[PDB]
């Protein structure tokens, strides 16, 4: 028979993640107010 | 020249809006993104805990055939 | 041997597909017309 | 004072586009986010019905061993 | 009539940092996609390699059990 | 014992990945400028 590896892959995508997180930060602190 | 004023508020408030909403969009892609990592690295860990005990497994197989093809 | 378990995580983000949906539909009826 | 009314024009269209492209991207990311839970899953099951499968050899090898280490 | 034009000027700029983060919102969903299809598919591709080897083993400790079986 | 068969679905969402970085091209070409 075989010698049986795995070799998975692992998903890093924290810094994307963490990334969109401040984009949803600075937006939403992009209120237009007006007048006096 | 009347319109004007009523024009800026309408943009106003309909830029308001729109960053409200690209807000939540970037949060629920977020949310969606934080759980895709969690379970594909979870699915991964888990076929190569998997590997692992299928391994020790033909090992005591191929123990066992040598042990009765030689006591034979 | 051993005991062989699987335990498979299961992916539910239907949530967040149908937020998203929402808000597609949100946006996009925010055309914003002008004049007379 | 008539640069105004081009500017409210050009904010009109502008809003109107980004809009319309922000509408695009959640169809778009909501897709991706659809075909990724189909596939995650999908692929879990098959390691769960696989490890059914591989369970039900061992099972199957374990009696023979017993069945020729007695029978012997 | 004399804040329109500073309120032009506020939604031009709030405008272009919409746009702006609305691109990065859009380039980094792009990024976690792309990463996220490299990964689930090369864990499938494993998981196939990785039955294909299972198959083999059983094949040749079916052989074995045979072998042994007739010549006993 | 059993044949065992995998079927291991695989991603595509090349389309969707192309179409948002042509949207993130689509906008940033979007700013608006003013005045004289
Ligand atoms: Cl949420
Ligand atoms: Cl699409
Ligand atoms: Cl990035």
């Amino acid at each position: 028979g075989k010698n049986l590896t795995a070799d998975m892959s692992k998903l890093n995508i924290s810094a994307e993640i963490q990334l969109i997180n401040e984009i949803a930060h600075n937006v939403s602190n992009m209120r237009v107010e007006v007048e006096a | 020249q009347n319109v004007l004023v009523d024009d800026v508020n309408k943009l106003a408030n309909g830029f308001n809006q729109l960053t409200a909403s690209v807000s939540k969009l970037a949060l629920t892609t977020s949310s969606a993104l934080q759980a895709i990592q969690a379970v594909v690295n979870q699915n991964a860990a888990q076929v190569e805990s998997l590997v692992s005990g299928i391994t020790e497994n033909f090992g005591a197989i191929s123990t066992n055939f040598k042990v009765i093809s030689q006591r034979l």
